[PDB]
C-alpha cells in the first residue's frame, strides 16, 4: 500500500506504477496507426468527434514536428502538445547547431530522454501520451519510431497506439509494407482504421491521414483531399461485402 | 524533471531523544565486513577482510584500504559506495589543506573535516547519513595516529579497535593482546590474528587487505607480503 | 631568467638560473625555478612569479588527485591540457609561462605553455629574458637522441649563455633530469659565479649603536 | 534490527531500515530482472566478449533498433540489462563522461574509471530521497594497454567491480555458477574459446538452442581494440562451430 | 514530498516545540558537565563519558573547548553538533575581534550562538542542534562569568549550574552548598569534586573519569588550563579524607 | 482517496482527479454561449448577482481589438489568463505590427495551462474560456479547459446548465452560418435563455454581449446597448 | 607610487641561532609626517613576527586579517604555527586578492618551534614568497638597505653582532631616504628571550 | 602563417607552413598547423594560437560526441558549422581564421573557410594567414578544375613555397595532408624538397 503514489518510488516487485498508470491513460485513447513503406511513412488517426458543435479538424492529433518529420499522438492531448513543442524545439536547435536537418533516430532519442526524465522524481508526473515519429529523406530512407510514456523508443515497420492496438497490429501484419508505396499504404491505413473503429461504442470519428516520402518530396503534410476521399471510399467498400 | 531536492531533515529526534537514523546507519556498519586497526610504537596497521562471493571477481580491481595522502590511509566497514564518496571527499579536503598551508595535513585535521562532512549529511535535508565507519591512520610529527569516525560524525582516537561483524569480540581480543611499545610487525601479526578470530573459511593473501603507515608513509601491503606474514603466523 | 629543457634519448633534462630580480636589483641569488608537479613531471616557470607558483601548485594538486583516483602514473599530456585550459579561460590575466617536461608510459615529453593558453610540443625549448642565448646554444649544438651526460652538458651550456649574456639571469645553474627509472634534482649543478673575496674589513663592533629604550621578555 | 523490520518510510524512500538496509535499492535490483533478459560477459587472455539475448516478439518491430549493445567510445562497449529507458539514459551519461574525460585529460578514459564514475552517480541516486534509482545494470568492455582486456559491471547500489566473467539479468545466478565451474577448470582461452564459452553459458542457462538472430555479441581484442558488434554471419559461424561439437 | 516531511519547526496543540524537548531529552542522556563561579576564577568540571582502556590519550580535552584567549566552553549532547557549534563560536569571537580589535564579551558570544540555535528552531525544516553548552570566561565589563545555553536557544547567567546526566541532583547540591560571594577557587574545586562524586554514583570517582579546567587572571592575562591527573587525584584524596573525617565525627 | 489530492499523481484508472475537480469548478460558473457566422463571432454571457443590491459580475473581457473572451470558473484565474493573453497580443503587435492570430493565442494559452498540471505543488487553472476572434481566417470560437485542452467550435456553451444551450446550438448550427449580426445575436440569446428556469427571463441586467467582426472591433454591450438585441426576442416556447 | 604613499622600511636578518626584525616608525601622508610611533611589526607567536611595509591602511588590514586566520588556526590545530606555514598562509591571503591586491610586502622572521632554527622570508604584494638565508628587505629604500646588508652581513652572527649589523644597516639606509625614518625599532628573537630596542635616530 | 586547402575529385589536399613568431623571433620553426578534427576532417589554424587551439579542441570534443551519438561518420559541413558557431558567438573575444577540409561519404572532398568574424563559405580552394596575400594572383592564374591529387599536392607546395619566400611570418617546412576515402596521407617538405624559384638578379 502506498507504493504507487510517486514516480521516485519502486514497488517491492520492482515496478514504477505511476508510469504504468500513465500507460493505462494512453490505452484509453483512440487508435492511431503508422505504417512504413519502401518510400515513406503514412499516419492514420481515428479522431473521435465528441461533439457535433466542434469544427472539423479540431483537436488534430497529427503534428508537423519539422519540415520532414511528422507526429501521430495518442493519450492526453495537452501532454502530446507539450511533447510536440519539445520535439519542435529539439529539431530547431539541432538545425541551428549542426546546420542540417535532424535525423529521425536522433530526434526520437532526444524526445525519449526528455520523456524518461519525468519518470524519476516525485516533483513531476510521467507523460500520459505515446506518439509515433515518421520521416523520409534520400540519404536515410523511410523511418518510423514510437515513444511510450516510460521513455522507450523503438523503430517500427508498422505501429499502432491507443484503445485498439492489438487488433490494429493484427490488421497491419497482413500487409507486405516493405514493397508497397505510399499510395496503396494510405488506402490500407484507412481500411485498418475503419476496421478497428467501434461504431457501437463511439458515435462517429474523422479519418486524419498524413504522409511523408518521395511523393511529398521529403515533406510531411496532410494527405491531399482527393487521395483521402479515395481511401475513405475504398475503406467503406471494403467494410461492406 | 526537477533538480530540486527535499529541504527537510530526514533524521529527527525521537521522544526518547535519539536519532534513530544514526542508529540504523550504525547497524548497517555493524553488519559490514570486519576491520581492525592497531597503533604500534613506530606505525599503524589497518587490516580488513575482502572475500568476494565468487571467484569470478577480480581481487586486484577494488581496494578496501585506500591512501588519502602520502602519510594517511583509510579503511572502512559498511557500505562500499559510501566509502568511495568519503574517500573522494577526504582526498579533496587534504589537497585543499595542502594548497592553503603547503604542508601535509595532520591526521587529526583530516579526521575532523571528514567527521564534519558526515555530520552535515546527518543534519542536512533530503539525505540519509552515511552507512560507514572509517578507520583512519596517519603519521605526523614523528608519531602515529589511529582514528575511528562513525556515521554520526563523531571521532575517537584509538590504540586498537575493531569494526564490522564480531567487533565486540575483536575488541576483547585486542584488549587481551594489545600492549604499548609494540613493533609494527607484531601489530600486523595481532591484526591478522584478530581478523582470523572471526574469519569464516580459509584466509589467504587475497581474502584480506592490509595497509601500514610509518615514517616512510602509508602504503598498501602487496599480496606477497601478506602471504609472508600469513606463513609467519 | 633563463629556463631551458631538452628531450634526450631516455628522458628530460630541465635547466634554470637561480637569480630573481625586482627591477634592476637582484633580490634573490638562490631562487628555485624548477617546480615539482608529479614524481615524473616537473616544470620551469617564467612571468609573474606568484602566478607561476599558484598555477603549478594547483595543477600539481589536481594531478595528485587524478593519480590517486586512477592509481596510475600521471601523464604529461594531462598536465599540459589542465594548464592550457586554465590559462586560456583567464585570457592571459594569469601571466604564467612554463616549460613542462616529464616521462610517462608514452615516454619523455616536453611542452612550452604560454599565459594565453597556447602550447608547443618540442624537443627543446627556452624561456625567459635569456631565452635567445640558450636557444642559440641549442640550435648550434643540439642533436637528437643524446645521452644523459651530453644532454646535461648542453642544458648547462645554454643556461650559462643565458646567465653570462642576459642582465636578468645569473648565479647558479639548476638541473632536473627525468627518466623512466630515476629523477635527479641537482641544485646547484654549477656555480659559475661567486662573491669576490674581501680586500678589507668593515667597522662593526659591539656598542657602536646608541639605544634609547630596551625591553626584554623572557620566554619560559 | 530484526530481519524484515520496517519503520517510518524506509520502504518508500532511501532511508535506513532498523536492520540497516535500503529497500528501494533492492527493489531497483528487482526492476533489473523485470526486463526479462539475460547478458553474459567473459574475459579472455587477449579479448573480452559480451553476449545478450535478442528478443523481437513481433515482426512489426524493426530488429535493427532493438539493441542492448552500445559503444561508449571507439574502444569501449557496453551491454545494458534492466529497464530500457533507464539503460539508455545511463548509456548517454557514460558517453558524456568518456567524452568529457578525453577533452579534459587528453587521453581515453579507462574502463575502470568509467565504471567508477557511473557507480558514483548511482550512489548519489541511492543517497538522496527525491529521485528514483535506475533499474538497470551496465557491463563495460574494453582493452587497457597495461593490463589488457577489462570486464566491469556496475549496479544500482553504487557497487562496481572487475570480473573474469560475469552475468546480469533474470538468470544471472545460474550463469554465474556455470562461469564459476568453467573458470575453476582453468585453461587457455583464445578469442574463439571465450566467445563459445559465453554463448554456451547463455544457451545452457536458457536451455534453448540459439539462432544467429536471437543473440547479440560484441567483442574487443588486443589486435583490434575497437569495439565491434558481430553480424549474423559471424554469429552463425560461431554457432555452427559450437553445434558441430 | 509533503508526505515525508516531519515538520520539525511547528507548534504543538499545547504550544510546545516537540523537537526542542526531544533534543533536551538527548541532553539529559549525555554526560554531566559542571560549572562553578568563584571570586578569583571560574571552573568547568565535566564527566568523561569516553572511557576505554584501548582509547588513546586526549590531545587537549575531550569535552572542554577553548573559544578564544579569554573563554572556554563545555558541551553536553550530540558530539558532532557540539563540534559544529564550537567552530561557529570561535568564528564569531574572531569576527568580533576583527571588527573591534577587542576580545568579545562572553554574553555577546552566548547571544550569537543562541540566535543561531533559535534560527534553527524557528525555520528551515531542519532538526535542532542537540547540544547544551556551559560557558566560562572573563571580560572587562563583568569579570568572571558563567553561562548555560539550551538547544531551544535560551541562555542565562549562573553562579553554579550543571547539565547532562543527574543534573537535578547536582543543582540541588549546589543550591545547598554554594555560598554567594564567599567562594574561592579551592573551595569551588572541592565542591565540584564532591558534586561529581555524588552525582556519578554508579562509578567511583577517579582522575581518569573527570576533566577539570579553571579560568584565572594572572597579571592582566587570562589563563585557561586543564588540571593534570595528579591534581585531580589530590582533589579526590582530599574529598575522601574529609568524608572519612565526617564519618568518624558522626 | 489517495489519488485525488495531487496533480502529479496518476490514478490506477489512468486519470488525474485534480483536473476533473477543476473542470467541476468550470461547471460551477454561470452559463455563457459563443457562436459565429461567416462574418461575426458573438459571446453572450448570463451574468449573476450575489444579492439584489449587488451589480452583476463581469463575464466578458477585452483582450485585443480583434479578440474577446467570456469566463466561467475562478475569477482570479480568469484575470490571470486575460492578462497573459493581453500581454501576448501586445507583444505580437509590438514585434510584427500585426494582430496575433486567434489559433496561435489559444495554443499559447494551452501551453501555459499545461505546465501546472504536471508539477508538484501547482494546480490547474480553474477557469474555462470562450474565445471570440476575427483574423485573416475569419471569425473563430474557441473553448479552453482546465485540462489545458482547447477546441475549435462552431458554437459552444460552458457553465451551469449549459447542456440545454448546447442542445439548442446543435439544433440551429445548420442556420448559424448564414445569419446576419442581429439573427446571430438572437440565436445566442435564445441558447443562453435555454439555460434559465421558466420563472427567470433575460433582461438588461443579467445579459452581456460581446461582438467582433470583419469591420467591427470587439465591443461589449452590457446594460442599455443590450436592449436592441433583446427587442424582437419572442416569449419562451415552454 | 602607491607603495611610496606612506613610506616605511622593514628588514629581517638571520643570526647563528637568532633572528632580527627592524622597522622605521614614521607614519606620514606623502611628504607630511603625522605620527612617529606607527607599528609595522606584529607578533604572530612567541618567536614569530611579521613586518609590513606599504600602504598603512593595507598594513593594518593585512595584520588584522592574518591575526584572525592565525587565531583560528591555533585554536583548531592546538599548536603554534611554524614560520613556513605562516609564510604559506600569508601568501594565500595575499593571492586571494590577486586582482584587488593589498599594497603591502610582508617580511617574516622567526625561529621554528621545537627546533629554534632561524627563518626569514619576504613576499611581494600578491604573495610570492622568497626565503633567503641572510637578509630580506622591504619598503621605499630597498636599494640602500640592500647595499648596507650586503656590505655588513656575516654568517653565524651572535645576537649582539646581529643587533649591531641590523641597527647600522637600518640607520644608514633610512638616513638616505626622505620618507623613511623618525626612529627605528629592532626585535631580537632568541630561544629564551626577545629583546626590543628603539634606536637613537635622526628626526628630520 | 600560410595555410591552403584544395579540393580534388576524391578528396582534399591541405598545406601549411611551420613558423610561429613572437614579434620577429621564431619561437617554433617546426609548428604543426594541420589539426585533425576527426578521422577524415582536418583544420588549418591561423591567427591567435591559443584561440585556434582552444576552438579546435572544443570542436573535436563536440564532433566526437556527436559522431558517437549518431553512430555515423561526421560531415565536413557539420565540423565547419561547429567552427562557425564558436567563432561567431565569440567574434569579439577570438582571433581565429579557420580552414576546414575533409572528405564525406555523402559529399566527397570539401573545403570550408571560416575567417575572422565567423562567416562560413565553401570554396574550391582556400588560402589564409598573413602570407596568403602574396599568392592570390598565383592561385588565381594557376588553379584549374579537374586536377588530380598529385597535381593538387604540387600546386599547394608551389603556392606555399612562394608565400614562405615572400612572407616574413611564414617559413620553416611545408606540411601536406591528403584526405580521401582510404584515409589521410601526410608528408613534410623540407630542404631541397621545397619547390625552388630562382631570384631574379642583375
Amino acid at each position: 500500500t502506498g507504493y504507487d503514489l510517486s514516480a521516485s518510488t519502486f514497488s517491492p516487485d520492482g515496478r514504477v506504477f505511476q508510469v504504468e498508470y500513465a500507460m493505462k491513460a494512453v490505452e484509453n485513447s483512440s487508435t492511431a496507426i503508422g505504417i512504413r513503406c519502401k518510400d515513406g511513412v503514412v499516419f492514420g488517426v481515428e479522431k473521435l468527434v465528441l461533439s457535433k458543435l466542434y469544427e472539423e479538424g479540431s483537436n488534430k492529433r497529427l503534428f508537423n514536428v519539422d519540415r520532414h518529420v511528422g507526429m501521430a499522438v495518442a493519450g492526453l492531448l495537452a501532454d502530446a502538445r507539450s511533447l510536440a513543442d519539445i520535439a519542435r524545439e529539439e529539431a530547431s536547435n539541432f538545425r541551428s547547431n549542426f546546420g542540417y536537418n535532424i535525423p529521425l533516430k536522433h530526434l526520437a532519442d532526444r524526445v525519449a530522454m526528455y520523456v524518461h526524465a519525468y519518470t524519476l522524481y516525485s516533483a513531476v508526473r510521467p507523460f500520459g501520451c505515446s506518439f509515433m515519429l515518421g520521416s523520409y529523406s534520400v540519404n536515410d530512407g523511410a523511418q518510423l519510431y514510437m515513444i511510450d510514456p516510460s521513455g522507450v523508443s523503438y523503430g517500427y515497420w508498422g505501429c499502432a497506439i491507443g484503445k485498439a492496438r492489438q487488433a490494429a497490429k493484427t490488421e497491419i501484419e497482413k500487409l507486405q509494407m516493405k514493397e508497397m508505396t505510399c499510395r496503396d499504404v494510405v488506402k490500407e491505413v484507412a481500411k485498418i482504421i475503419y476496421i478497428v473503429h467501434d461504431e457501437v461504442k463511439d458515435k462517429a470519428f474523422e479519418l486524419e491521414l498524413s504522409w511523408v516520402g518521395e511523393i511529398t518530396n521529403g515533406r510531411h503534410e496532410i494527405v491531399p483531399k482527393d487521395v483521402r476521399e479515395e481511401a475513405e471510399k475504398y475503406a467503406k467498400e471494403s467494410l461492406k461485402e | 524533471m526537477a533538480e530540486r531536492g527535499y529541504s527537510f531533515s530526514l533524521t529527527t529526534f525521537s521522544p526518547s531523544g535519539k536519532l534513530v537514523q544514526i542508529e540504523y546507519a550504525l547497524a548497517a556498519v555493524a553488519g559490514g565486513a570486519p576491520s581492525v586497526g592497531i597503533k604500534a610504537a613506530n606505525g599503524v596497521v589497518l587490516a580488513t577482510e575482502k572475500k568476494q562471493k565468487s571467484i569470478l571477481y577480480d581481487e586486484r580491481s577494488v581496494h578496501k584500504v585506500e591512501p588519502i595522502t602520502k602519510h594517511i590511509g583509510l579503511v572502512y566497514s559498511g557500505m562500499g559506495p559510501d566509502y568511495r564518496v568519503l574517500v573522494h571527499r577526504a582526498r579533496k579536503l587534504a589537497q585543499q589543506y595542502y594548497l592553503v598551508y603547503q604542508e601535509p595535513i595532520p591526521t587529526a585535521q583530516l579526521v575532523q573535516r571528514v567527521a564534519s562532512v558526515m555530520q552535515e549529511y546527518t543534519q542536512s535535508g533530503g539525505v540519509r547519513p552515511f552507512g560507514v565507519s572509517l578507520l583512519i591512520c596517519g603519521w605526523n610529527e614523528g608519531r602515529p595516529y589511529l582514528f575511528q569516525s562513525d556515521p554520526s560524525g563523531a571521532y575517537f582516537a584509538w590504540k586498537a579497535t575493531a569494526m564490522g561483524k564480531n567487533y565486540v569480540n575483536g575488541k576483547t581480543f585486542l584488549e587481551k593482546r594489545y600492549n604499548e611499545d609494540l613493533e609494527l610487525e607484531d601489530a600486523i601479526h595481532t591484526a591478522i590474528l584478530t581478523l582470523k578470530e572471526s574469519f569464516e573459511g580459509q584466509m589467504t593473501e587475497d581474502n584480506i587487505e592490509v595497509g601500514i603507515c610509518n615514517e616512510a608513509g602509508f602504503r598498501r601491503l602487496t599480496p606477497t607480503e601478506v602471504k609472508d606474514y600469513l606463513a609467519a603466523i | 631568467t633563463t629556463i631551458a629543457g631538452v628531450v634526450y634519448k631516455d628522458g628530460i633534462v630541465l635547466g634554470a638560473d637561480t637569480r630573481a630580480t625586482e627591477g634592476m636589483v637582484v633580490a634573490d641569488k638562490n631562487c628555485s625555478k624548477i617546480h615539482f608537479i608529479s614524481p615524473n613531471i616537473y616544470c620551469c616557470g617564467a612571468g609573474t612569479a606568484a602566478d607561476t607558483d599558484m598555477t603549478t601548485q594547483l595543477i600539481s594538486s589536481n594531478l595528485e588527485l587524478h593519480s590517486l583516483s586512477t592509481g596510475r602514473l600521471p601523464r604529461v599530456v594531462t598536465a599540459n591540457r589542465m594548464l592550457k585550459q586554465m590559462l586560456f579561460r583567464y585570457q592571459g590575466y594569469i601571466g604564467a609561462a612554463l616549460v613542462l617536461g616529464g616521462v610517462d608510459v608514452t615516454g619523455p615529453h616536453l611542452y612550452s605553455i604560454y599565459p594565453h593558453g597556447s602550447t608547443d610540443k618540442l624537443p627543446y625549448v627556452t624561456m625567459g629574458s635569456g631565452s635567445l642565448a640558450a636557444m642559440a646554444v641549442f640550435e648550434d649544438k643540439f642533436r637528437p637522441d643524446m645521452e644523459e651526460e651530453e644532454a646535461k652538458k648542453l642544458v648547462s651550456e645554454a643556461i650559462a649563455a643565458g646567465i653570462f649574456n642576459d642582465l636578468g639571469s645569473g648565479s647558479n645553474i639548476d638541473l632536473c633530469v627525468i627518466s623512466k627509472s630515476k629523477l635527479d634534482f641537482l641544485r646547484p649543478y654549477s656555480v659559475p659565479n661567486k662573491k669576490g673575496t674581501r680586500f678589507g674589513r668593515y667597522r662593526c663592533e659591539k656598542g657602536t649603536n646608541a639605544v634609547l629604550t630596551e625591553k626584554v621578555t623572557t620566554l619560559e | 534490527m530484526s530481519r524484515g523490520s520496517s519503520a517510518g518510510f524506509d520502504r518508500h524512500i532511501t532511508i535506513f531500515s532498523p536492520e540497516g538496509r535500503l529497500y528501494q535499492v533492492e527493489y531497483a535490483f528487482k526492476a533489473i530482472n523485470q526486463g526479462g533478459l539475460t547478458s553474459v560477459a567473459v574475459r579472455g587472455k587477449d579479448c573480452a566478449v559480451i553476449v545478450t539475448q535478442k528478443k523481437v516478439p513481433d515482426k512489426l518491430l524493426d530488429s535493427s533498433t532493438v539493441t542492448h549493445l552500445f559503444k561508449i567510445t571507439e574502444n569501449i562497449g557496453c551491454v545494458m540489462t534492466g529497464m530500457t529507458a533507464d539503460s539508455r539514459s545511463q548509456v548517454q551519461r557514460a558517453r558524456y563522461e568518456a567524452a568529457n574525460w578525453k577533452y579534459k585529460y587528453g587521453y581515453e578514459i579507462p574502463v575502470d574509471m568509467l565504471c567508477k564514475r557511473i557507480a558514483d552517480i548511482s550512489q548519489v541516486y541511492t543517497q538522496n530521497a527525491e529521485m528514483r534509482p535506475l533499474g538497470c545494470c551496465m557491463i563495460l568492455i574494453g582493452i587497457d594497454e597495461e593490463q589488457g582486456p577489462q570486464v566491469y559491471k556496475c549496479d544500482p547500489a553504487g557497487y562496481y567491480c572487475g570480473f573474469k566473467a560475469t552475468a546480469a539479468g533474470v538468470k544471472q545466478t545460474e550463469s554465474t555458477s556455470f562461469l564459476e565451474k568453467k573458470v575453476k577448470k582453468k585453461f587457455d582461452w583464445t578469442f574463439e574459446q571465450t566467445v563459445e564459452t559465453a554463448i554456451t553459458c547463455l544457451s545452457t542457462v536458457l536451455s534453448i538452442d540459439f539462432k544467429p538472430s536471437e543473440i547479440e555479441v560484441g567483442v574487443v581484442t588486443v589486435e583490434n581494440p575497437k569495439f565491434r558488434i558481430l553480424t549474423e554471419a559471424e554469429i552463425d559461424a560461431h554457432l555452427v562451430a559450437l553445434a558441430e561439437r | 514530498s509533503r508526505r515525508y516531511d516531519s515538520r520539525t519547526t511547528i507548534f504543538s496543540p499545547e504550544g510546545r516545540l516537540y523537537q526542542v524537548e526531544y533534543a533536551m531529552e538527548a541532553i539529559g542522556h549525555a554526560g554531566t558537565c559542571l560549572g562553578i563561579l568563584a571570586n578569583d576564577g571560574v571552573l568547568l568540571a565535566a564527566e568523561r563519558r569516553n572511557i576505554h582502556k584501548l582509547l588513546d590519550e586526549v590531545f587537549f580535552s575531550e569535552k572542554i573547548y577553548k573559544l578564544n584567549e579569554d573563554m572556554a566552553c563545555s558541551v553536553a549532547g550530540i558530539t558532532s553538533d557540539a563540534n559544529v557549534l564550537t567552530n561557529e563560536l570561535r568564528l564569531i569571537a574572531q569576527r568580533y575581534l576583527l571588527q573591534y580589535q577587542e576580545p568579545i564579551p562572553c554574553e555577546q558570544l552566548v547571544t550569537a550562538l543562541c540566535d543561531i540555535k533559535q534560527a534553527y528552531t524557528q525555520f528551515g525544516g531542519k532538526r535542532p542542534f542537540g547540544v547544551s553548552l556551559l560557558y566560562i570566561g572573563w571580560d572587562k565589563h563583568y569579570g568572571f562569568q558563567l553561562y548555560q545555553s539550551d538547544p531551544s536557544g535560551n541562555y542565562g547567567g549562573w553562579k553554579a549550574t550543571c547539565i547532562g546526566n543527574n543534573s537535578a541532583a547536582a543543582v540541588s547540591m549546589l543550591k545547598q552548598d554554594y555560598k554567594e560571594g564567599e567562594m574561592t577557587l579551592k573551595s569551588a574545586l572541592a565542591l565540584a569534586i564532591k558534586v561529581l562524586n555524588k552525582t556519578m554514583d554508579v562509578s567511583k570517582l577517579s582522575a581518569e573519569k573527570v576533566e577539570i579546567a579553571t579560568l584565572t587572571r594572572e597579571n592582566g592575562k587570562t589563563v585557561i588550563r586543564v588540571l593534570k591527573q595528579k591534581e585531580v587525584e589530590q582533589l579526590i584524596k582530599k574529598h575522601e579524607e574529609e568524608e572519612a573525617k565526617a564519618e568518624r565525627e558522626k | 482517496n489517495q489519488y485525488d489530492n495531487d496533480v502529479t499523481v496518476w490514478s490506477p484508472q489512468g486519470r488525474i482527479h485534480q483536473i476533473e475537480y477543476a473542470m467541476e469548478a468550470v461547471k460551477q460558473g454561470s452559463a455563457t454561449v459563443g457562436l459565429k457566422s461567416k462574418t461575426h463571432a458573438v459571446l453572450v454571457a448570463l451574468k449573476r448577482a450575489q444579492s439584489e443590491l449587488a451589480a452583476h459580475q463581469k463575464k466578458i473581457l477585452h483582450v485585443d481589438n480583434h479578440i474577446g473572451i467570456s469566463i466561467a470558473g475562478l475569477t482570479a484565474d480568469a484575470r490571470l489568463l486575460c492578462n497573459f493573453m493581453r500581454q501576448e497580443c501586445l507583444d505580437s503587435r509590438f514585434v510584427f505590427d500585426r494582430p496575433l492570430p486567434v489559433s496561435r493565442l489559444v495554443s499559447l494559452i494551452g501551453s501555459k495551462t499545461q505546465i501546472p498540471t504536471q508539477r508538484y505543488g501547482r494546480r490547474p487553472y480553474g477557469v474555462g474560456l470562450l474565445i471570440a476572434g476575427y483574423d485573416d481566417m475569419g471569425p473563430h470560437i474557441f473553448q479552453t479547459c482546465p485540462s489545458a485542452n482547447y477546441f475549435d467550435c462552431r458554437a459552444m456553451s460552458i457553465g451551469a446548465r449549459s447542456q440545454s444551450a448546447r442542445t439548442y446550438l446543435e439544433r440551429h448550427m445548420s442556420e448559424f452560418m448564414e445569419c446576419n449580426l442581429n439573427e446571430l445575436v438572437k440565436h445566442g440569446l435564445r441558447a443562453l435563455r435555454e439555460t434559465l428556469p421558466a420563472e427567470q427571463d433575460l433582461t438588461t441586467k443579467n445579459v452581456s454581449i460581446g461582438i467582433v467582426g470583419k469591420d467591427l472591433e470587439f465591443t461589449i454591450y452590457d446594460d442599455d446597448d443590450v436592449s436592441p438585441f433583446l427587442e424582437g426576442l419572442e416569449e419562451r416556447p415552454q | 607610487s602607491i607603495m611610496s604613499y606612506n613610506g616605511g622600511a622593514v628588514m629581517a636578518m638571520k643570526g647563528k641561532n637568532c633572528v632580527a626584525i627592524a622597522a622605521d616608525r614614521r607614519f606620514g601622508i606623502q611628504a607630511q609626517m603625522v605620527t612617529t610611533d606607527f607599528q609595522k611589526i606584529f607578533p604572530m607567536g612567541d618567536r614569530l613576527y611579521i613586518g609590513l611595509a606599504g600602504l598603512a591602511t593595507d598594513v593594518q588590514t593585512v595584520a588584522q586579517r592574518l591575526k584572525f586566520r592565525l587565531n583560528l588556526y591555533e585554536l583548531k590545530e592546538g599548536r603554534q604555527i611554524k614560520p613556513y606555514t605562516l609564510m604559506s598562509m600569508v601568501a594565500n591571503l595575499l593571492y586571494e586578492k590577486r586582482f584587488g591586491p593589498y599594497y603591502t610586502e610582508p617580511v617574516i622572521a622567526g625561529l621554528d618551534p621545537k627546533t629554534f632554527k632561524p627563518f626569514i622570508c619576504s613576499l611581494d604584494l600578491i604573495g610570492c614568497p622568497m626565503v633567503t638565508d641572510d637578509f630580506v628587505v622591504s619598503g621605499t629604500c630597498t636599494e640602500q638597505m640592500y647595499g648596507m646588508c650586503e656590505s655588513l652581513w656575516e654568517p653565524n652572527m651572535d645576537p649582539e653582532h646581529l643587533f649591531e649589523t641590523i641597527s647600522q644597516a637600518m640607520l644608514n639606509a633610512v638616513d638616505r631616504d626622505a620618507v623613511s625614518g623618525m626612529g627605528v625599532i629592532v626585535h631580537i628573537i632568541e630561544k629564551d628571550k626577545i629583546t626590543t630596542r628603539t634606536l637613537k635616530a635622526r628626526m628630520d | 602563417t600560410t595555410i591552403m586547402a584544395v579540393q580534388f575529385d576524391g578528396g582534399v589536399v591541405l598545406g601549411a607552413d611551420s613558423r610561429t613568431t613572437t614579434g620577429s623571433y621564431i619561437a617554433n620553426r617546426v609548428t604543426d598547423k594541420l589539426t585533425p578534427i576527426h578521422d577524415r576532417i582536418f583544420c588549418c589554424r591561423s591567427g591567435s594560437a591559443a584561440d585556434t587551439q582552444a576552438v579546435a579542441d572544443a570542436v573535436t570534443y563536440q564532433l566526437g560526441f556527436h559522431s558517437i551519438e549518431l553512430n555515423e561518420p561526421p560531415l565536413v559541413h557539420t565540423a565547419a558549422s561547429l567552427f562557425k558557431e564558436m567563432c561567431y558567438r565569440y567574434r569579439e573575444d577570438l582571433m581565429a581564421g579557420i580552414i576546414i577540409a575533409g572528405w564525406d561519404p555523402q559529399e566527397g572532398g570539401q573545403v570550408y573557410s571560416v575567417p575572422m568574424g565567423g562567416m562560413m563559405v565553401r570554396q574550391p580552394f582556400a588560402i589564409g594567414g598573413s602570407g596568403s596575400s602574396y599568392i592570390y594572383g598565383y592561385v588565381d592564374a594557376t588553379y584549374r578544375e579537374g586536377m588530380t591529387k598529385e597535381e593538387c599536392l604540387q600546386f599547394t607546395a608551389n603556392a606555399l613555397a612562394l608565400a614562405m619566400e615572400r612572407d616574413g611570418s611564414s617559413g620553416g617546412v611545408i606540411r601536406l595532408a591528403a584526405i580521401a576515402e582510404p584515409g589521410v596521407e601526410r608528408q613534410v617538405l623540407l630542404g631541397d624538397q621545397i619547390p625552388k624559384f630562382t631570384i631574379a638578379t642583375l
